[PDB]
């Protein structure tokens, strides 16, 4: 999807 | 709206090319501790920081993400408060293109990674701490936004923060207002 994470990038 | 209390500049390079300067205005009265962290990493004060690090993830019509100066891949970075620090507050939102916010791995996991939105991203409101906005240089943000990326959204040419530093503000001023 459209997230902004650090370590587990998701959809 | 909120008042700019400090400015930070980044000089960016895309591959072998000096592409320009981006100037951020930071809202130190709204989120003082998240602003102090970002400014300290831009000056390299505590011996580590953003100079010479890369933007590892850019997605057109969304945002460009950077700040991982230890691993360079999205899993690293650290703050001046320790490896991670808590969410300060969610007073500001991702109002439109050009707002700067903290990337994280869920609640209270801020380190040094940040992103600059290139569109309004209302679905991130309340989950990511917004602390500044681009005052000058939105056109060089759009050049990084348009670089070719591989299928993991990593730029094929390295986007580097070649130099960065703080610009003092003698009188805090409000942004253009409505």
């Amino acid at each position: 999807x459209l997230l902004v994470t650090a370590g587990l990038v998701l959809a | 709206g909120p008042k700019v209390t400090v400015k930070v500049y980044f000089d960016l390079r895309i591959g072998d090319e000096d592409v320009g300067r981006v100037i951020f205005g930071l809202f130190g009265k709204t989120v003082p501790k998240t602003v102090d962290n970002f400014v300290a990493l831009a000056t390299g004060e505590k011996g580590f920081g953003y100079k010479n690090s890369k933007f590892h993830r850019v997605i057109k019509d969304f945002m460009i993400q950077g700040g991982d100066f230890t691993r360079g891949d999205g899993t690293g970075g650290k703050s001046i408060y320790g490896e991670r620090f808590p969410d300060e507050n969610f007073k500001l939102k991702h109002y439109g293109p050009g707002w700067v916010s903290m990337a994280n791995a869920g609640k209270d996991t801020n380190g040094s990674q940040f992103f600059i939105t290139t569109v309004k991203t209302a679905w991130l409101d309340g989950k990511h701490v917004v602390f500044g906005k681009v005052l000058e240089g939105m056109e060089v943000v759009r050049k990084v936004e348009s670089t070719k990326t591989d299928s993991r959204d990593k730029p094929l040419k390295d986007v580097i923060i070649a130099d960065c530093g703080k610009i003092e503000v003698e009188k805090p001023f409000a942004i253009a207002k409505e």
